């Protein structure tokens, strides 16, 4: 049911700001020091998101 | 109302309604917050389906 | 045969003007390897600016080269006399005429004619299947 | 979901409030009983009830065609035909149904994935073992698939802003 | 095959204007060897002196030689009828064309008709890896 | 016996346009030892520039050239009448024609007549292990 | 709305004889394939600019079309499923200006 | 090899008005056998009686025959565009025009496109040895 | 052992142009003792005055008679299909031709095709000792 216009089910729709077309692009790989506070585990290759992942 | 709790359940019941599980029945809710502006900034739990009205 | 592009028959039915005398539909063939032409939409449009268009009255109108037929009189085939034409194609397509007139006529050598006819309408009848009502 | 996945009809109406008012339902997918297969195989040949429709008006407009090869000669043994004689022979009679086919591409019949294999002609004689063939009869073995339209359409929009 | 200049796909849908009934789109063929043409620039220049121009209306065109449907009047085709044309081109190009109008038609045989077709805008889509945006 | 190059059946059959009769398919031969031909492209290209082709539509056509049968009219195979045609050779390939027309004929001594037969579309039937679906 | 809009422009295609191996549609035939089904589309977002959508960035890479077939793999994929993407901007806001104020009093 | 009649560069550079996006100088060929033509006199005369001559403003043509790019929209190369063209024929001779518009434009099938282009003047680097200054 | 003149192999590779189907480099043969042509430079000059030339455009072509492989329909060795040949000389002179295109086809018996293909180059290797690059 829901709208009259998508009840019939011949169009699925999703609405998602966080998904991209294009493929993943070229990889950087960024290496350095740490402190103690960090969490991430020493000596393992890690994916990052945002800039707000980091400190923590 | 002013219940944290009872906003909560009513932004995730439109989270629902704009899932990508079924036809969608698009929606927008309106809620208010009152207090200090210490205790105001404490309920912005990053909701796109509310618009929460800030008094004093 | 549904693919021949060509003309089957013709059939033409004077009406004298001065005399009232009506001849019978009789049978034509044609000069040489032309084929008639036809436009059967009344009014016209024309190119105005951004998409848009006027309109215009115009006519209907015809072009049918046929043989003179021998016991006819020259004139009858100008703007002498009345016309009421029809056409079948061979893949079954006919094109009717009536109350037609003849229009700005040209010197004919006695056996070759080319008639230009106008008239208020002009009725298709397309093969068996049409879509269009 | 799991109606429709299991060969069922579903039906709901037009429009959703609580007015109370009348409304009238339609039909969501038009669809028959058919699962598995003779040999317990799945697929989905006869999922829509119009591929029933269209099975029919196949074998029903073969058929018809078929029918001029009703009384023609034949030569089995010897293939060439003398001249004046009023016949065909295998290879012909192949040719011919080989054409009809295509002729049918987009109103009965979606494109066959491979046209030389799909359609066979096979004599009595050469099936049957020896003095147990007749004459004049023919197996004829074809494969075809109905048309193919629009079924579903998934759009993942994104939408994206122009910042400040 | 991406360098062959032709025509490979041509749809037409109808849309009467006394009935407002709709055809869906038709597949066509051309007549002869020509192509069709376009025109998507909506703005002519004129020439002044000394390298200066100077702009003015006018319209996006295209004329589309087809060969007549069987099954549709020929009035359709001419000045009777909106047009919702495509056309697809081998290398991988497709021009798109709504609201068009047909102008000024000539008389035609019954098989080959040319088209002309005005609309507001006409979109291309280029093949993949294009430049501009 | 598979390398062989010669016509072995024939088979034709026609249908007069004005009347409608039709004639089952009829065994034919050769009057010399020319070989038909055939194209089965529908499609003619042209030298452009740069290594460019424009690319347009066509026919399929047959060359065939038959002994008049002595109990057909010699006006059936020349233009006068629709043909269907087969024809066998040696190596197992066999040609299917349907719905044909002859086109430019020939004056004929009324026994060898040759025939220049043009379709929407020449079929083959290729020996058993063919690569092209 | 733009999601109500874009279902109901779809319809259109639903039940439509569509081609995929062989694109050459037949004389006669009403059908369409994918080049042809992505130009009609992409006309109908360039139209709806100012309406609905700002200016598009790249028009000719925020929207793509894709059969089923060319997606799942071999003898995976269902006939007649598409899979359209596409990402558009809402009408832009507001703007803004740098001022730099500079009176002079040299008089050329 | 200096006494060949012939072109052997031909670059443009567009600048869409309506975006202000400019495209690098791509190279481009020549659709047929024939060749730009020119016009760098910025004035023109006119015959009065017993000698004299008026003299008139005119301005500088250019004539460029290019087959269209496939990156490119069509409605770049007509008046949507501005244009900076260059020419090097085989025994030397370099013509630049920067600046320049098209007028006029006429209906393209999809692949030859004869633009008409004026500007200000045109610049013309004779080959090594010139007399005048 | 050099001075022999003559083909010694030929691989031709198919494209089907509608579905893209690909056939591998099937070798083939010779119906006759026609051996093969080439035209190697894509520039075609002219008379004109005074030993002067005009200097078009033209294309890179290549006659290739051929014996038809009977796994292949007759179609493809006609304008249906883009073609990738391949010729090898007993002196070591070895011709390429990628993305050609086949151009007027002439009606064929069914087992001797001659090829007219046309591509925007052909790769000529010449044997060890070559004085150009």
């Amino acid at each position: 049911m829901a709208q009259d216009a998508l009840s019939d089910g011949f169009v699925r729709l999703c609405i998602d700001p966080s998904l991209n077309f294009f493929g993943e692009g070229c990889k950087i790989l960024v290496e350095g020091q740490i402190t103690d506070d960090a969490t991430a585990a020493e000596n393992v290759v890690t994916c990052v998101n945002s800039e707000l992942d980091l400190v923590e | 109302s002013d219940d944290t709790d009872w906003q909560e359940n009513l932004r995730d019941w439109i989270r629902s309604a704009w899932d990508c599980s079924k036809p969608q029945c698009f929606g927008h809710g309106y809620v208010f917050n009152k207090g200090t502006l210490g205790q105001v900034l404490a309920d912005g739990d990053n909701s796109a389906e509310l618009s929460r009205l800030a008094l004093p | 045969c549904n693919k021949q592009n060509g003309v089957k028959n013709i059939l033409i039915t004077f009406t004298h003007c001065d005399t009232g005398e009506v001849i019978g539909p009789i049978s034509h063939e044609q000069p040489d390897d032309t084929l008639p032409t036809y436009k059967t939409c009344a009014w016209t449009n024309t190119a105005l600016t951004n998409g848009a268009v006027m309109r215009s009255a115009s006519n209907a109108t015809m072009t049918l080269p046929v043989v003179r037929d021998p016991r006819v009189p020259l004139a009858w085939y100008q703007g002498c006399a009345q016309i009421d034409a029809q056409v079948e194609k061979f893949d079954g397509t006919v094109m009717t005429l009536t109350e037609g007139a003849v229009t700005e006529p040209e010197e004919s050598d006695g056996r070759a004619v080319t008639m230009t006819i106008i008239a208020a309408e002009i009725d298709e009848l397309l093969p068996p299947g049409s879509l269009a009502a | 979901t799991q109606l429709q996945n299991n060969g069922f009809v579903v039906s709901g109406p037009a429009t959703t409030s609580g007015q109370g008012n009348f409304t009238s339902p339609y039909i969501y997918n038009d669809v028959t009983n058919y699962l598995r297969d003779e040999k317990n195989r799945p697929n989905a040949t006869f999922r829509d009830a119009s591929s029933r429709r269209l099975a029919a008006a196949t074998g029903v407009a073969l058929a018809t065609f078929l029918q001029q090869f009703n009384g023609l000669a034949v030569f089995t043994k010897n293939t060439n035909i003398k001249t004046g004689i009023i016949g065909t022979n295998l290879r012909l009679m192949l040719g011919k149904i080989r054409k009809w086919a295509s002729d049918n591409v987009g109103v009965l019949f979606s494109e066959f994935d491979n046209i030389n294999e799909d359609i066979q002609l096979v004599s009595d004689f050469d099936v049957q073992p020896k003095c147990v063939g007749q004459p004049g009869v023919f197996h004829l073995n074809m494969r075809y698939r109905p048309p193919v339209r629009g079924a579903r359409i998934n759009v993942n929009l994104v939408p994206a802003l122009f910042d400040n």
